[PDB]
């Protein structure tokens, strides 16, 4: 379509850096009968830990996008009814301005 | 469609077109129609080799 | 990052509610056969059961997924050691060339370098990728408890387009490392290609 | 696993060896030595029909949730005019339309049914 | 349920690519790794998991710590 | 500026997006009642939701290059689009000034 | 139909429950494997009433032996409604039930009113459950499960899936 | 001309409160499904039905 | 930057028009640096020739030089295109059309 584009690709350490300050646990350390609740934050497809507060989270990874902080093409997706935090950094993938 | 909220099953929300064509089509009830249009367009490309084969 | 490991993992449930679905194996890369997930997970370093469902079930109170999985562990029962698991999934693997430690080598390099290549060169595998294959067999029983629907190929956010970066960068890969191995020949073949 | 049962010193699982003298249902890890009682008549249930995994994923946010539509109907013991619904989560085919509330206010989850109650409590 | 079957696993006493058989009793999972060259055994257990390929290398692998032949 | 996105079709997922900027007016949520009763428009369902996180930049930028060239086609059926859009590329004129 | 029932609507109802194929499968809720030594009483209160119903009938019978009686219940617990909508009976099914285990299984039957539609079954094994409910192997129970779920017709023709009469 | 305009709009609106109607019923689990088909598909039936019989 | 080797040996800025005109490939360079470490014999008797280390020590690493990998066909106005920078003034000076 006219306004569509595909994505070229960026670095995801920067973002597993952020996420990891922001609270994410690593998965050695989880377990999930002491936090059942708790989602499941990863970057293209590597399930990079569990974050207990996705809400707060997603809002920050939003914001820093917004900010530019996060490359804009960078795409995250929070499944609330599933417990699924999922970000995509790679190439090929086609998004549209809103 | 991204437009409507989750579990929707109006007549707006799956496929129906209120307008007439002299009217015009809101955006989502064009995109349904284009919908329509290619299955239709894929049967006749499909029909129009395998008719020929039961015709041999 | 450009090696791309690409080699399909495929988790299985075989028979059906009143067959084989009783059992759940996966296929491994460079195997003969495919495995029982409990295997993998005692050759991973989750020794225990219950652990393994840890691992897999993330909600003790889902009796239905446990019930799903109890012939799993009945048909694991046999293995309890890590080693033990090893020597299992080497041995299925090839020829027994390594007499010596019943191909615990080989075992241990296909489950590090070949097992679920997106997470790889770390010892942190055994619990990583032990968690991935976990996530694996949770979506697997979900789809099969009909909790969650089938997955589609057609939605296209599940698709990707290889513009020229890409298709020009698998070319060169290819072109680069026939390049390189000529050098690497012209290296061996002449004493001295140092010079030339 | 319709209850808990694992070896207190192994994690390993446990299997229904009936006690024959005893007449008792007994269990002990096969590769140890602990030894159990059975606690409860259930060792197995094949359920065919149903009525669990109709809401799952109602978790502590839900309403935070765009897409979900949102109604007026009256939370039953809450009296809170706003709630977001939704239809069962379960697949099969032959699931009905029935809605399933939940109050914004309350997380608690109410259905249109005009013949059963929530899933914790049809 | 008995099991015999020859592979492409060599013959160590004598010399042969093909030449490995055995026998597979799974009611009392007791089974032998038979050689239909070099000849007498290879007796040990069985395991519910044991397919002859198990079989033929884990068998083979005791035999080295015993340091005899393939049957 | 954080005024745009880029949103992905796996992200476009999570989000409800508004069809035109008109679908956020609080008057459309609650005047159930106008005078712009024009028999001559199309009809446009009402506004519906109220938790909308993006809007539309435009209709008409779901269009491709050649099938946004059609005058009004939303009044054509589809089929008809797709053979214009066809024959779009068949059309004699100047491709380049030099 | 015939010349002389086509005219009619129960006649052709009829027919349908005759040719429609229908297995225990379509109108069973759930199935449970329970432990219970007792053969002639249960440590279960919902099931007592029913037992009781049966105590007085089954167990007051002649020749009583234990031969089927085993201390694991097999308690099958059908849909009213479903059945309602076959046009069957606890009868029907519990005979069809004897048909495939004509001597295999005791099995027991709930009243038709009462709510909780039970099919209390115990395992058979002569010789060596003669005076005592021996541990018979579960895996018994749940091949007999299979077997009940998957091979027993209790009425129609075999590859015949909904019958739809319509005039 | 405006009035049959007008009497198309009333009859597209009332198939729409029929649709609604029906939607309601189902969502009550009222409705009795079809022999030969479960409730989804005799829901479905009802709507494309009446929205076909509206465009008629 | 992309360029043509004449069959006379002297090597000239290529552009589009003439690449179009002439069927010649619009493609640049490929140098790349290769360092040369070279490890002289040691031939030292004992467990030093079983170890690449005395060899290490024997380092003698040259000059590099950049080495003409190939050359690498380059798509027009990406960024190591010559008409990338061009203003309008300039395409048409080019004889390519703006
Ligand atoms: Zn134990
Ligand atoms: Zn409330």
């Amino acid at each position: 379509s006219l306004m569509s584009c595909i994505s070229v690709g960026t670095d995801p350490m920067p973002i597993i850096t952020f996420l990891s300050e922001w609270g994410m646990e690593p998965l050695e350390d989880y377990v999930p009968h002491q936090s059942p609740d708790a989602t499941r934050v990863f970057v293209n497809g590597v399930w990079h830990g569990v974050h207990r507060n996705p809400a707060r989270l997603m809002e920050t990874l939003r914001t820093l996008r917004r900010k530019g902080d996060i490359n804009p093409e960078v795409s995250m997706i929070r499944d609330i009814r599933e417990k699924e935090l999922k970000i995509f950094t790679d190439a090929g993938r086609v998004y549209r301005p809103l | 469609l991204p437009h409507f909220s989750k579990d929707d099953y109006s007549p707006e929300s799956k496929g129906f077109v209120e307008n007439s064509y002299l009217r015009g089509l809101t955006p989502q009830e064009f995109f349904f129609h284009a919908m329509g249009g290619r299955e239709g367009l894929i049967d006749t490309a499909v029909k129009t080799a395998e008719t020929g084969y039961i015709q041999r | 990052k450009g090696s791309r490991f690409i080699s399909t993992l495929q988790v299985k449930l075989y028979g059906r509610e009143g067959s084989s679905a009783r059992t759940i194996k996966a296929t491994l890369p460079y195997i003969k056969q495919d495995i029982p997930i409990v295997i993998i997970f005692r050759a991973l370093g989750i020794i225990p059961d219950g652990e393994i469902l840890e691992h897999i079930c993330y909600d003790v109170n889902d009796w239905q997924m446990l019930e799903m999985l109890k012939p799993c562990v009945e048909d694991g029962f046999v293995i309890q050691d890590r080693e033990t698991a090893l020597d299992f999934i080497g041995r299925r693997g090839t020829a027994l060339g390594i007499k010596k430690e019943k191909r615990i080598q080989y075992a241990k390099d296909i489950l590090q370098k070949e097992f679920l290549p997106h997470i790889t060169q770390l010892e942190g595998f055994e619990s990583r990728k032990a968690f991935f294959l976990g996530y694996m067999i949770n979506r697997l029983l979900l789809c099969a408890l009909d909790r969650k629907d089938q997955d589609d190929r057609d939605h296209f956010g599940k698709k990707r387009l290889d513009l020229a970066g890409p298709l020009l960068a698998q070319l060169f890969k290819t072109l680069f490392k026939k390049l390189t191995k000529d050098i690497f020949r012209y290296m061996q073949r002449t004493v001295e290609e140092a010079h030339d | 696993m319709t209850t808990f049962r694992f070896c207190r010193d192994c994690n390993n699982m446990l299997y229904p060896r009936e006690d024959k003298e005893n007449n008792r249902l007994l269990f002990e890890c096969r590769t140890c030595s602990y030894v159990e009682e059975a606690g409860s008549p259930l060792v197995y249930r094949h359920e065919l029909i149903t009525n669990i995994g109709e809401t799952a994923g109602v978790v502590q946010d839900i309403g935070s949730d765009p897409t979900l539509p949102r109604s007026d109907r009256e939370c039953p013991k809450c009296h809170s005019r706003e709630n977001v619904f939704f239809q069962s989560q379960q697949r099969r085919k032959d699931t009905s339309m029935v809605l399933f509330f939940v109050c914004l206010s309350c997380s608690h989850i109410f259905t249109s049914d005009q013949k059963n109650k929530r899933t914790q409590f049809s | 349920l008995v099991q015999k079957l020859d592979t492409k696993f060599n013959c160590l006493f004598c010399n042969h690519e093909k030449s490995v058989s055995c026998t597979l009793d799974k009611k009392n999972s007791i089974g032998t790794l038979s050689c239909k060259i070099c000849g007498q055994s290879f007796q040990t257990r069985i395991n519910s998991l044991s397919q002859p390929v198990d079989v033929y290398s884990d068998w083979f692998d005791a035999v080295e710590e015993v340091n005899s032949g393939r049957g | 500026e954080g005024l745009v996105e880029y949103i992905d079709a796996e992200e476009e997922e999570s989000i409800l997006i508004a069809m035109q900027p008109e679908d956020l007016e609080p008057a459309e949520a609650n005047e159930e009642n106008d005078l712009d009763v024009d028999p001559a428009k199309r009809i446009r369902v009402s506004h519906h939701a109220t938790t909308f996180t993006h809007c539309e930049i435009h209709p008409s930028m779901i269009l491709g290059v050649a099938a946004s060239i059609i005058p009004f086609p939303d009044h054509n059926q589809s089929p008809r689009n797709t053979y214009q859009s066809a024959m779009g590329k068949q059309a004699m004129g100047v491709f380049l000034t030099n | 139909l015939e010349p002389g029932h086509a005219a009619d609507q129960e006649q052709a109802k009829l027919i349908r429950s005759a040719i429609e194929h229908t297995t225990l499968k379509s109108v069973t809720i759930a199935s449970e494997i329970y432990y219970d030594p007792d053969p002639r009483s249960t440590v279960i209160p919902e099931d007592e009433e029913i037992i009781q119903l049966h105590f007085s009938l089954l167990d007051e019978e002649a020749e009583q032996s234990f031969d089927q009686q085993s201390p694991w219940l097999l308690r099958l617990e059908l849909d009213r409604a479903a059945m309602n909508d076959k046009d069957l009976t606890m009868g029907q099914v519990g005979e069809r039930i004897k048909q495939t285990f004509k001597n295999d299984l005791f099995v027991i039957w709930s009243e038709d009113n009462d709510e909780k539609l039970i099919i209390r079954c115990r395992v058979v094994r002569p010789k060596s459950l003669d005076a005592e409910t021996e541990a018979e192997e579960d895996h018994m129970l749940k091949k007999i499960e299979n077997t009940m779920l998957e091979n027993i017709t209790l009425r129609g023709v075999e590859n015949i899936e909904r019958v739809v009469m319509m005039k | 001309d405006g009035p049959t305009m007008r009497e198309i709009t009333e009859t597209i609106a009332e198939a729409k409160k029929k649709v609604l109607d029906v939607t309601k019923e189902a969502q009550a689990n009222l409705l009795t499904a079809k022999h030969g088909m479960t409730l989804r598909e005799s829901f479905e039936d009802n709507v494309v039905r009446f929205l076909n019989e509206a465009r008629d | 930057k992309p360029m043509v080797n004449e069959s006379d040996g002297v090597t000239h800025a290529l552009y589009p028009q003439e690449a179009r005109l002439r069927n010649l490939t619009y493609s640049s360079g490929l140098f790349v640096d290769v360092k040369k470490r070279t490890y002289e014999a040691i031939d030292v008797p004992g467990r030093e020739l079983k170890y690449e280390l005395i060899a290490e020590e024997s380092e003698d690493d040259s000059e590099s030089g950049k080495v003409f990998i190939g050359r690498l066909p380059i798509m027009l106005r990406s960024k190591n295109c010559y008409l990338s920078e061009a203003t309008e003034s300039d395409l048409y000076k080019l004889k390519e059309c703006p």
